């Protein structure tokens, strides 16, 4: 989530060249510059009679973002006789795959031809150029003697590459042995040691190799992806290799001894043809120095919601246990004809939390089919299903797809700002994109409050201007947050308090600040990193006792902290961001003192009467009606306390009695809202326990249809509370005469 | 009593016809001045109106040819040639029945792998499509038939590249003559010309690759949507058969090669009938053949050899609605497969109405197989040679025109035959043929007399002028 | 001069290393139960995209049909 999407360092390269193709960092160990490796492996080099050859760029991230050629051959074919090319360099693919460690880089041809020794062919061997700054060899485990299909001949050797941490070289060659693939492992030195390029098949000591197998087995493209990583006792590298054709083109990873070329465990696919084993994945995902196994399926077929097989990927994600056990689960893809697992790419620790993170690419997804990359954060349980960040790609296909997320790179910190960074590729339209991970702020923000129970009657409190003495209560609010990597020692909060939420919703605010007189009042901060909890005091009044709607509904008080994002690292402003598993926003609630009974709420009893006085009405005349209507409540307190009348659509109201003192002058009013027209009137806010009302209405009835034989009341007495909040329904009936 | 009649068709003859279907009007002088000219054909009898004065004209259907719908020129639609006789502002219904007997129009493409495992298949998979065009002619008379072939990608490390003379003949190496690889070729377009396709199939020869897996789903890819090479036609069942004895090439297998970029399931088949992005595209994935194959409506068939009858099972089963069959010395699996295909082809009987007079209205009513009359639907589903369907159709038509005479054609959709019509408007009387000019009968007034009743002209508002 | 390469072998009689009555074969991919198998039975998957090596009917080894 913390991947600067805005403002990131986009490399191009030649047009048609596949640049972005295999992408990678540079570290050397004796500068302190770090490059970006990228590998083109349809650019025109400067090599005599050579069309395509490919190259590898390294690319200076510093300034001006240049790229520049790394010169791994400068020769042409070489010839076996005097008309006799022994190799075939052209269209070799060199730059499809790129590795680097410290000081070494491996480049690979997979498509490199090779005339063997014996008769004039054209065999894939595939080949590697290994650099370790200032001396450049050439690694072709796959060019020996045993050249043939059923051979190495085919081997394409370097068609995935990668580094142990013994400094031995991990390569794999789908095309050897009829295409069932094969696994080649040497040492960095005796590689660079052994290297004489007059001798052509070079026998390395210390070679791990898996061997030819049954028949059964051919065409299953062992090596089609490689990984590293820990899965038995010692701290030895063991071999992950994707098998995505084996088991009846059902998709196989093999893990092998990086000892001894040992099997050791087994993925099997669950779908036929979805290619498990494309991409693969060793690290710990979890943080509890386990290597874990990703495996990328990108044309696995999920059941939609209609019932029909869609192609969507799917990436499985086994957790390694203290024993050989595996803890697999599933991770389907989102967009169809997208390839979800096509790209899995570490990223480490890439918020700084604790458990590593990782990224997965669905290069065809997207809107525009440009391309997209998937960020997983680790968790202590295994890796969240939710992505937290997404990346699209920007540029449309000119002749091909784009490809945005056909192969990433992370887990380097290229900008020394404590976190890594992430290279994609788009050889579609030959670019290499770097994203940098920003500073995560971690926030505790407490929000503390003066005891949230109201008392109106308590108003020890002064205010400015006219000094009413009404009461009021305090607001503490905290502010501390901690991050780690490049972060400046202070940064900037603003917070905002809001009063009354969840009911400012054009209504009436109860809750008001002392000196500021508003609902709303905003601070700006200037928090240290590491700091104290920075606590301010704030002082809130509340209004007339007698003046907001109601006293049940609790008060509610908001605060929203957000960061100044004027906070640059010096460096092209790489802002920080926030956690996005934090609160950014804390509400407390304040309540109001009622004399409610013990369980805190007011639970009253509405009982309404009324007797006719006149039990009779003639018809042809405008008679005065008075109806006596007794209102009492001999529960708790009734919140906004008012009878209704619903009168029928003969009579309407006159007035209330108030020539005598044994009733009330109750304030009513006629209403006609929703279809119904009644008359209500207010019987108290509060209206309290054991009170009993007593009044009289005034009404003129004229009947409406000759035959009605009676007219109907109906009174009913309603309050804002939240139980036993009304009155039963009591129906009045005067006989037309 | 008074009724509609008597207060709409009063005016005259033609009106009091195009009152209701039930006015009837009197054209007797020896009716008193007074009692209705328009009534009930009852009234005008109880008002003691002769009844050869009495013009009282029923809508009515005569149908004109009826010969029974054909089983199995064959009759399709019964009654062929209904006369609609129709006074203004009224309905009439006529029934008629829908009967598929006409045999369905299939098109069958072939698809054989002329790689060089399949040297000892040759024979097996000309004899099938021989026995699957003969099988398709006696089971249905519109088939239209044709074929292509495939061997792989024509790319390394698939192809021979080395030596020079393994291009033109990729069995160089092993001293023998084979021709020269190639991805797809479209060889027959769909034709009815059986033995053409015969001859051609007979022509074919195989070729040679390196690899076990071959690029079939390549050829498949292109079959179905290259519609305008292929000959697919559009009103007919399609059936790609497709035939191997190897596994497949599938999607993401070409970055071995150096192909990554994806099938875009377009048409790539130009005028040489060769699959021409077969280097730079990659084999297409199930998902894609499956949305191909469901939007050309194309039933896919495995004819593979026993070593991967169940592989190709389980690739069936990972595309719905495709079968696989058993190819060997004998066709019978796949011709049975064939047989089944074409029994699962069911027919709609959609009705449409060409050149409707605008004052003419349609009713339908769908008698389909579950005998439930459903109004407002004419078009049944389901359906199979020889089943019979039914409509009843009541025409209503708004007053009457000038034409005195219009015709509709009636046509099932993709129906040879069709029903006519011959709509014959009365929109007047008979005895409005016998009318008077002016003045003379209509006493010493200058109006105009007709059908027994006289109706003077301007000012004159006298019952006779 | 012996028919059976191995003189344990059933296929052929001990006495004078020669096939038994009733037998024809004593060794191979074509030969099942000391006889020849049915012709055009498959007895050698190839590699690669190569034709089946098939039996004749009236030999025990497969022919060269590479
Ligand atoms: C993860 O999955 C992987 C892939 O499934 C597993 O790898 C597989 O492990 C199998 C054992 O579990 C292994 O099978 C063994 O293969 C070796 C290969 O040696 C052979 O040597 C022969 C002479 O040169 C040649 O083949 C002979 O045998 C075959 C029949 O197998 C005949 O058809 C041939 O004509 C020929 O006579 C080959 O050159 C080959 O190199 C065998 O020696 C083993 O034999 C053992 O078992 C048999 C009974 O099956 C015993 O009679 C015998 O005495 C031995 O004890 C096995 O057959 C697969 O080759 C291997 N495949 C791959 C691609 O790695 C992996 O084990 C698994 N790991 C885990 C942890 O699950
Ligand atoms: C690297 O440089 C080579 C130069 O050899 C480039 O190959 C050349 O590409 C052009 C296309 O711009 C080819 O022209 C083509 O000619 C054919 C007729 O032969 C025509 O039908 C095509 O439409 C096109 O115009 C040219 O033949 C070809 N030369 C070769 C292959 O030797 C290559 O494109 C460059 N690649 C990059 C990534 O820079
Ligand atoms: C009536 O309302 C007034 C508000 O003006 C209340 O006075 C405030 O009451 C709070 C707690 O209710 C007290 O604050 C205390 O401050 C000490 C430090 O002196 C601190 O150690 C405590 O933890 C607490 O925060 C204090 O009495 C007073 N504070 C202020 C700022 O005025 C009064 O308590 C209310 N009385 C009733 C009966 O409701
Ligand atoms: C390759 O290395 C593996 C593990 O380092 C060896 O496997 C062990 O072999 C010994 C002796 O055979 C057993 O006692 C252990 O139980 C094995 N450990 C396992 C299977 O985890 C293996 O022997 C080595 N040599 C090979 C495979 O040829
Ligand atoms: C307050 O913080 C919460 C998260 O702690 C957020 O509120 C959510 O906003 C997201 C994004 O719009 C919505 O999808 C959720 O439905 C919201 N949930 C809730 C509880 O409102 C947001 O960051 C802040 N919201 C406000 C109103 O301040
Ligand atoms: C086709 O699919 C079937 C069903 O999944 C496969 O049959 C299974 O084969 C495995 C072999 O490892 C057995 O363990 C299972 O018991 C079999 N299940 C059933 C139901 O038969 C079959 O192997 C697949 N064939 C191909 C060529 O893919
Ligand atoms: C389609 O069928 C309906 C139902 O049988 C027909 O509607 C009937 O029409 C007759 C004659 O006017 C009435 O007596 C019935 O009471 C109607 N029944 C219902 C349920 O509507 C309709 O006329 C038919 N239409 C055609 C074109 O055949
Ligand atoms: C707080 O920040 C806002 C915006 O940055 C500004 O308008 C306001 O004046 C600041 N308040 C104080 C007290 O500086
Ligand atoms: C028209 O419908 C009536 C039922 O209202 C039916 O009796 C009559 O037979 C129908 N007409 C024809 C031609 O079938
Ligand atoms: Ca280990
Ligand atoms: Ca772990
Ligand atoms: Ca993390
Ligand atoms: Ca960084
Ligand atoms: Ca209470
Ligand atoms: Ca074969
Ligand atoms: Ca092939």
């Amino acid at each position: 989530f913390n991947l600067d999407v805005d403002s990131p360092a986009e490399y191009s390269g030649p047009e048609g060249s596949y640049f972005g193709f295999a992408v990678d960092f540079f570290v050397p160990s004796a500068s302190s510059r770090m490059f970006l490796l990228v590998g083109a492996p349809k650019a025109n080099t400067t090599q005599p009679g050579i069309v395509e050859g490919g190259q590898v760029l390294k690319c200076d991230w510093s300034s001006t973002r240049r790229c520049q050629p790394i010169e791994f051959d400068a020769t042409g074919n070489r010839d076996y006789a005097k008309d006799d090319p022994l190799e075939f360099k052209s269209h070799q693919w060199f730059g499809a795959s790129v590795r680097s460690k410290q000081d070494k880089i491996l480049a690979c041809a997979p498509l490199y031809h090779w005339r063997t020794e014996m008769k004039q062919e054209r065999e894939p061997v595939g080949t590697c150029f290994l650099q370790d700054g200032t001396k450049t060899v050439e690694y072709a485990p796959c060019r020996s003697q045993d050249i043939d299909a059923d051979g190495q001949g085919f081997c394409q050797g370097g068609f995935s590459i990668d580094f142990t941490k013994a400094d031995r070289v991990l390569l794999g060659g789908p095309g050897s042995f009829y295409w069932q693939g094969q696994l080649i492992s040497d040492q960095v030195a005796e590689i660079v040691s052994k290297y004489d390029p007059n001798v052509y098949s070079i026998k390395y000591n210390n070679q791990l190799a898996t061997r030819t197998a049954q028949a059964i087995f051919d065409d299953s493209y062992l090596g089609y992806s490689v990984a590293v990583g820990d899965f038995n006792g010692d701290g030895i590298d063991d071999f992950v290799s994707g098998v995505p054709r084996a088991a009846r083109t059902l998709g196989m990873v093999y893990i092998y001894d990086g000892k001894n070329m040992s099997s050791l465990y087994n993925f099997t696919g669950e779908q036929m043809a979805a290619y498990f084993g494309f991409s693969v994945a060793a690290t710990d995902i979890n943080g509890d120095d386990y290597a874990d196994v990703f495996i990328g399926a990108p044309l696995f077929m999920d059941r939609g919601s209609d019932g029909k097989l869609q192609e969507v990927g799917q990436v499985s994600v086994s957790l390694q246990r203290a024993s050989g056990d595996f803890q697999t689960t599933k991770l389907n893809g989102f967009e169809v004809f997208a390839r979800f697992g096509s790209a899995i790419a570490p990223l480490g620790d890439l918020d700084q939390d604790g458990f590593n993170d990782i990224a997965i690419a669905a290069p065809y997804g997207g809107e525009d089919k440009k391309g997209i990359v998937y960020i997983f954060n680790g968790r202590s349980t295994g890796l969240n299903a939710v992505p937290s960040q997404i990346l699209e790609g920007q540029w449309a296909a000119r002749s091909m797809p784009p490809s945005f997320g056909y192969s990433m790179k992370g887990a380097t910190d290229i900008d020394k700002n404590g976190y890594p960074d992430l290279i994609v590729g788009a050889f579609g339209v030959d670019r290499a994109i770097l994203y940098r991970a920003r500073p995560v702020i971690t926030v505790n923000a407490g929000l503390e409050v003066y005891p949230s129970i109201l008392n109106q009657d308590n108003k020890t409190c002064s205010l400015p201007g006219t000094a009413l003495k009404v009461s009021c209560f305090n607001v503490r609010f905290c502010l501390k947050a901690d991050g780690k990597g490049v972060l400046p020692r202070k940064l900037n909060f603003q917070v905002e308090l809001l009063l009354d939420k969840l009911k400012q919703k054009g209504a009436i605010r109860r809750a008001l600040f002392l000196y500021s007189r508003s609902p709303s009042h905003s601070k700006n901060m200037t928090i240290s990193r590491g700091g104290l909890m920075q606590c301010e005091e704030l002082i809130a009044y509340l209004r007339d006792e007698s003046e907001f709607r109601d006293k049940l509904t609790p008060i509610t008080i908001f605060m929203e902290y957000r960061l100044d994002y004027r906070t640059a690292a010096d460096t092209t402003g790489l802002q920080p961001i926030l956690n996005q598993f934090t609160p950014a926003n804390i509400s407390r609630q304040a309540h109001i003192l009622l004399d409610c009974g013990e369980d805190n709420v007011c639970k009253p009893k509405l009982e309404v009467s009324v007797d006719s006085d006149q039990k009779k009405i003639y018809i042809g005349d405008d008679n005065p009606l008075t109806l006596i209507v007794k209102a009492q409540n001999q529960g708790e307190g009734a919140y906004e306390a008012e009878l209704i009348v619903s009168i029928p659509l003969q009579a309407d109201f006159i007035g209330v009695v108030r020539n005598n003192e044994a009733l009330a002058r109750l304030s009513c009013a006629f209403k006609t809202e929703n279809q119904t027209r009644q008359v209500v009137c207010d019987l108290g806010n509060p209206m309290k326990a054991g009170t009993q009302l007593l009044a009289g209405l005034r009404f003129s009835v004229h009947q409406q249809s000759e035959m009605d034989t009676s007219v109907k009341f109906d009174l009913q007495i309603q309050s804002s509370n939240l139980f036993d909040k009304v009155s039963p329904v009591v129906s009045h009936k005067v006989d037309l005469a | 009593g008074p009724n509609i009649c008597t207060t709409r068709g009063v005016s005259s003859c033609q009106q009091c016809l195009a009152v209701s279907p039930m006015c009837a009007w009197c054209s007797d002088e020896a009716l008193p001045l007074g009692s209705p000219r328009c009534d009930l054909k009852e009234n005008l009898l109880k008002d003691n109106c002769a009844p050869e004065s009495i013009e009282f004209p029923v809508s009515e259907a005569r149908v004109l040819e009826d010969r029974p719908l054909s089983d199995k020129q064959v009759t399709q639609v019964s009654p062929q040639r209904i006369a609609l006789r129709l006074r203004p502002d009224d309905s009439k219904n006529f029934s008629i029945q829908v009967r598929q007997v006409e045999d369905y129009p299939v098109d069958i493409y072939y698809l054989m792998d002329l790689s060089y495992s399949m040297k000892d298949d040759l024979w097996s998979i000309q004899n099938l499509g021989t026995k699957l065009a003969t099988q398709m002619r006696k089971l249905t008379s519109n088939l239209r038939i044709g074929f292509g072939a495939f061997v792989d990608k024509p790319v390394s490390p698939y192809m021979y590249i080395s030596p020079p003379e393994a291009l033109e003949n990729p069995c160089y190496d092993m001293k023998t003559t084979c021709l020269p690889m190639f991805g797809y070729k479209h060889v027959l377009t769909l034709t009815d010309q059986v033995t053409r396709f015969n001859e051609e199939v007979k022509k074919q020869s195989v070729s040679r690759n390196r690899d076990a897996p071959e690029g079939g789903f390549d050829a498949i890819m292109q079959a179905t949507v290259c519609d305008e090479k292929i000959g697919w036609r559009n009103d007919a069942s399609h059936l790609l058969v497709f035939t191997t004895d190897a596994k497949t090439h599938i999607a993401l297998d070409g970055r071995l090669a150096g192909i990554v970029q994806p099938n875009d399931g377009q048409c790539h088949v130009g005028s040489d009938n060769h699959y021409s992005a077969s280097t730079t595209m990659d084999y297409p994935s199930l998902g894609l053949m499956t949305e191909k194959l469901s939007q050309k409506n194309i039933n896919l068939i495995f004819a593979v050899t026993e070593n991967v009858v169940n592989l190709y099972q389980n690739y069936s089963e990972l595309i719905p609605g495709t079968t696989v069959g058993v190819l060997s010395m004998d066709s019978s699996n796949v011709l049975q497969l064939i047989v089944d295909a074409y029994g699962k082809i069911r027919s709609k009987v959609e009705l449409e109405v060409r050149d409707l007079p605008e004052e003419l209205s349609l009713s339908f009513n769908a008698t389909c197989l579950n005998n439930e009359v459903i109004p407002g639907l004419k078009s049944c589903m389901g359906l199979k040679i020889g089943d019979t369907v039914s409509f009843s159709i009541e025409a209503k038509v708004r007053g009457c025109p000038q034409e005195k005479e219009k015709s509709f054609t009636i046509k099932p959709v993709g129906f040879k035959d069709s029903l006519i019509v011959q709509v014959t408007f009365d929109c007047d009387c008979a005895c409005q043929a016998q009318a008077e000019p002016n003045s003379h009968r209509c006493n010493n007034g200058n109006g105009t007399f007709e059908c027994g009743v006289c109706r003077c002209g301007p000012g004159w508002l006298g019952s006779q002028c | 001069e012996c028919d059976c390469s191995s003189p344990e072998n059933p296929c052929c009689d001990a006495a004078t290393c020669k096939l038994r009555p009733g037998a024809q074969c004593g060794e191979g991919l074509c030969c099942e139960q000391c006889k020849f198998s049915r012709a055009g039975k498959i007895c050698r998957i190839p590699r690669g995209d190569m034709p089946d090596d098939r039996c004749t009917g009236q030999s025990a080894d497969c022919p060269r049909y590479h």
